[PDB]
Formats: C-alpha cells, structure tokens, sequence
C-alpha cells in the first residue's frame, strides 16, 4: 500500500573539492497529502570496513506535504576528515541519501564515491598524511545504486 | 507561399568490404597483444585482484572485447575502433594516473596503430567508403548538423524538459522499462545524429515522436509530462515545418549520392 | 515578391586556411532600375548557440544599381579567432551572404562551413586551445538555407 516514491536523484556540484557540501537534487512523489512525517539522511560511509566509522551528515524533516509531486536540493555539509581514517582516505567511498517514514527507513540511495587527488605531481606518490585539501571528490553519477525496501505505512 | 509540411516526400529505402578490414583489425590487433609488457590489458579486467576498478571505470574496454566487437562487426570504419584504443588509455589514466609507467605503455599500444594505419591509408580510405557511403558526403553533414541544432537549441530548451534530456533511470523508475519497450529521449537522439542515424525526417522524426509517444504510454494522455512532451515535440515540428523546403533539397541530395555511389 | 533575384552564388577560394578571406562571384539580376543602392554583408556564425557570438566581416554597397544581369565579386578578411568560444571553433557552423535595400534586408543566403584540422594528428587528440592556424575551412557541397525575407 505504498505512500511515497522517489523519482530521481541529481547529483550536483560533481566533480568538486573534496571540502564542499554534498549537493543532491532529490525528487519524490505522494499520493495522499501528508501529516509532518518524513526524514531524509545523507551518510557518509566512507570506511570500506567499519560502520563505527560513519558519519551523518544532516537530518531533515520534510512534512506536511501535499499529495503530488515535490523536487528540492539537499545541502550537506563535508565529511569531517578528523573522524576519517589514514588509509582509508584515498579512493571509493560511500554516500547514502536515505528517507525514513514514521520510524522506517523505506529507500536507500547509495552512491560510490571516488576521493583523488587532482593535481598531477601528487597523484603519483600519495604523501603519508592525507591532505584532503588537495583531494578532489568525483562522485560516481552516472552508476546510482538503489534499495528500496518493503514497510508499513 | 506553398503548402509546407513537417513530413517530407523524400523516399530512399534500398568479398564483403568489412571482411577486408574486419580482418585488418584482427591484423592489427595481433600486433598490439605482440609488444612489450601489454599483458595487463589483455583480458577484461580480473574483478578479484584489482578489487574496485569497476567502480571507477564506467565503459571498460580490453583487448579480447576489441578482438569479439570486431568478429561481431561493430567497427563500420578505422575511426570507431581507434577510439575504442583511446579508451584504453583513457580508462588506465583514471585508475592508475596519466604520467604512470601502464599510462604511459598503452599510449604506445595506439601509437603503433595510428602509425599503422598512416601506412596502410591508400585502402583503408578505399575499404570504408564501400560500407557506410554517405561517409564524406557534404549533405549528411549539413543535415545532420540542422538536426542537433533543432535538438540543443530548440527541443532540450523547453521549460521543464530535464527528464526528457536523459535517459529514465531504470534503477530509479523500476517498472518505466516494462511499459516502454522502446525507450527514447533527447541525448539519445544526439547521440544518433553524431553517428549519423538520420538521412531524411521520417527516421528522424521517429525517434522524435517516440518522445511524446512513451510518455502518453507510461504518465498518460493527461499527465504533466505529456505536456512538456507535448511542447518538446512542437518546437521541432515547428523548427521542420520552417526548414521544409531546405531540408527537402537535401534529403534529396542525400538520396542521390546514396543511390549513386551504388550502381557505379 | 521581390525586386532582385540572386541567379547564382560560387565559392572561389575554398578549401583554405582559416585566416583566409573569402570570395564569392554572386550573379545577381535585377528586374528594375534603382533609386539608391543595396547593401551587401558576409556574416560568420561565430557560435551556433546564440546571436551574440557572431560577426559581420565586410560590407559593400553596390550601386547605384541599374536592370540587367549583375556579375560581381564580394571579399570578406576572416573572423577574428579571438572572438569564437572554445566550443563552437573546431568542426562545423554557418557563413551568411545578406543583401539589405532601403536598409530592409531582404534575402539571407547561409551557407554551411566546416573548419578541421588537416594532419591526422591535432585532429586525433583535439588540443585543449583551438589552433587556427593549422586549421583548414571547407565551404560544404550542399545548398544553402535561403531565407527571402518577403518585405520590400
């Protein structure tokens, strides 16, 4: 019996440095008008490993909403390079927008993310110590990945 | 002024020389898997040892893929399959960085075939015009040309357009690619007109309708895409009823180089 | 309805290098006697994504022009490469013979043009800059979009 849809993602801003918000052009779509009950998350995964090493980027609290059809942009500050790891800091990574209704999580939207430096000189010998400011995040438009799961509106 | 219409009134409709070159590829294929450390390119790239490469690699292309998409016959000519080699560059400067040792010895695996091919000019030349005719044809270039102007200029300018600008997303939209069997949308008809699909308005103007046709399909008659669709559609009907008695000549012209690069 | 027809356009210059002007023999006639005189212009479609890209590279003002048969040759120096976007320099556009009378214009005869490289080689990997001097117009083998602006 299910309420809402996404339609789209865009994935903005992309290419970019790797300090810049997230930008995401989400569009979804209700049959009914709505009470103050969504929840859009965009997580930063960017531990391969560990989900002790995520973080959450922002929380927002779409609702009451008219039945039809609504496209907006969510702004996401950048993932704070303190809580990442060494290792783990150039290459594919992991973005997720999801949204939640009432308490369930009903659509995941996973992006893999590729974290590189742009300059030509460093590419080649990667200093020990990641210098994120010199990184450059090309996230992976064209290929989304996405989980839609069953729940109970 | 005359009765000037969207259709046109223009009707074309009519050792094979690819085995020759076909071949020549496979020949100058050998010689690619046949020269210092150019192994690593051999075979589609192992999923296993290289962990995440096709994550960073969206189109990836190999030696053996080159070999089976020409035994399939997909290079009408020496251009499509040179930048198929340029792929291969392309592809290792992303994963392992362009002033890289595998960057910089798959430049030479196109090298010596770019500098093959400046040697074997004089057939090559002769061999692709026997296959794809209209090749240098001046009015396929000029229609073509009018064709992409009506797309980025008039079609893809259109108000709230953006969804029909690429492709429906099959992960996104599950069940559009059960209802429409024929997908069709504005890059894609670019993508046709760089390689040069259209020779008249019909074959256009199908893949033109399909837009408005697929969305009447799947969001219906009444439905808010329709009518984006609608006006989409309409710009370039407009544009062609315009262009008619200009398109008209070189449709025809078109028509007569085909025909004539046939019998003689 | 017009006053003067044009009976033929020929290209006596091309294939050449870019920075080359043009030449064209128009073969025009004319089926009454003229007050004043027609003014004729060669524009160059810088960009064929707007209007404000382009360029007028001469302008002659034939005249005072009687009836009869008229035979003339119309020169225009080459666009200036500073002034064409990044884009729209390399591969193909559109070059505009326009005759205006009593400062109406009243015919736009717009031919195709395809500017490449000739050595197979900035051609292969086109250069990040266009190149104009190594970069070779041909005027296309086809017809050219006549517009006769139908007020005169």
């Amino acid at each position: 019996m299910a309420k809402v849809q996404v339609n789209n993602v865009v994935v903005l801003d992309n290419p970019s440095p790797f300090y810049n918000p997230f930008q995401f052009e989400i569009t979804f779509e209700c049959i009914e008008d709505l009470s103050e009950d969504l929840e859009w998350k965009i997580i930063y995964v960017g531990s391969a490993e560990s989900e002790e090493y995520d973080q959450v980027l922002d929380s927002v609290l779409v609702g009451p909403v008219p039945a039809g059809r609504h496209m907006f942009v969510f702004q996401a500050d950048a993932p704070n390079p303190g809580l990442i790891p060494d290792a783990d800091a150039v290459g594919v990574t992991v973005v997720l927008i999801t949204c939640t209704y009432r308490g369930q999580e009903f659509i995941r939207v996973g992006y893999y993310v590729n974290n590189e430096y742009t300059e030509t000189e460093l590419r080649e010998n990667p200093p020990v110590k990641p210098d994120f400011s010199k990184l450059q995040r090309n996230i992976l438009a064209s290929n989304p990945r996405v989980t839609r799961f069953h729940i109970n509106w | 002024k005359k009765k000037r219409r969207v259709g046109t009134t223009v009707h074309c409709d009519y050792t094979d020389p690819m085995v020759t070159l076909s071949s020549i590829l496979e020949s100058i294929i050998n010689d690619m898997r046949d020269l210092p450390n150019t192994y690593p390119f051999h075979t589609p790239v192992n999923a296993k040892v290289v962990k995440d490469y096709y994550k960073i690699i969206t189109r990836p292309m190999d030696l053996q893929t080159l070999r089976e998409n020409v035994r399939k016959r997909l290079y009408p000519s020496r251009e499509e399959f040179r930048e198929h080699l340029e792929l291969i560059v392309k592809n290792s400067a992303t994963y392992n960085g362009p002033k890289h040792s595998l960057t910089q010895i798959s430049q030479s695996m196109l090298d010596l075939c770019d500098e093959k091919l400046k040697e074997k000019e004089d057939k090559l030349a002769r061999l692709e015009k026997a296959i794809n005719p209209l090749l240098d044809d001046d009015d396929q270039v000029a229609f073509s040309f009018i064709l992409d102007n009506i797309v980025t200029q008039k079609m893809m300018a259109v108000p709230d357009s953006w969804p029909f600008h690429h492709p429906v997303n099959k992960k996104f939209v599950p069940d559009y690619y059960k209802v429409i069997v024929n997908p069709m949308d504005l890059e894609t008809i670019r993508k046709n007109i760089s390689k040069h699909k259209y020779q008249s308005r019909e074959s256009f103007l199908d893949d033109v309708n399909l837009i408005l046709a697929n969305s009447v399909k799947y969001n219906g008659p009444e439905s808010q895409y329709t009518k984006t669709a609608q006006e989409i559609v309409n710009v370039c009907y407009q544009t062609l009823t315009e262009y008619d008695e200009h398109l008209t000549q070189l449709e025809k012209d078109i028509c007569t180089a085909k025909e004539a690069a046939l019998e003689e």
